[PDB]
């Protein structure tokens, strides 16, 4: 799916590029703030739910993020946590349980949630 | 009948409070079975439906004495966890 966003970013910009030059706007300071105006300009769909509105923006604001490949081409899985299935909790769960032992070898409402 | 008056199931209230007294005779008697019996003996129970009565109530008696004893051996690691979040 990697190659899709590679290719994607690339189309974004140069169709970023394309949206300056009919909109008529120096392609440099041309931000979100704009591409927004633009498209709501061009494709004005009165909708409510605002998700079905049109968007152009950067695939990584509209593509999910993707779990990275989880073994080398030999088979061999790069995490030692790897077979618990979720090695992405345990790994912070392991480092937790890490930093808090050694406080403990060291060791002898500000609106913060 | 025979026997010499009021030295049996007898209290003698203590300080006035009348109440206490006969909360204290009351756990006399059925400390000793005798509240049950009275109210076993209001009317007949035939003998089959008294052994009954008695295996179950044997049986309940050994499981709870059972399951006690496991619950207060078990008691100890009701203490908060060591290894929490490993
Ligand atoms: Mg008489
Ligand atoms: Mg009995």
């Amino acid at each position: 799916t990697v190659d899709f966003i590679k290719k994607q970013i690339e189309e974004f910009n140069i169709g970023k590029r394309h949206l300056a030059n009919m909109m008529g706007e120096d392609p440099e300071t041309f931000t979100q703030e704009d591409i927004d105006r633009a498209i709501a300009y061009l494709f004005p769909s009165g909708l409510f739910e605002k998700r079905a509105r049109p968007i152009m923006k950067h695939p990584e604001e509209i593509f999910p993020k993707q779990r990275a490949i989880q073994w080398g081409e030999d088979g061999r899985p790069f995490h030692f946590l790897f077979y618990t299935g979720k090695q992405s909790y345990y790994s912070l769960m392991h480092d937790t349980y890490g930093k808090l032992l050694d406080v403990e070898k060291h060791h002898n409402p500000i609106g913060s949630r | 009948a025979n026997h010499l008056k009021f030295i049996a199931r007898t209290v003698m209230v203590q300080e006035g409070n009348v109440e206490g007294a006969y909360r204290t005779l009351n756990r006399i008697l059925t400390m000793d079975g005798l509240i049950e019996d009275i109210k076993r003996r209001r009317y007949y129970e035939k003998p089959c439906r008294r052994r009954q009565r008695e295996s179950y109530e044997t049986c309940r008696r050994i499981y709870n004495m059972e399951m006690a004893r496991k619950i207060n051996f078990l008691m100890r690691k009701n203490r908060a966890d060591p290894w929490q979040g490993c």
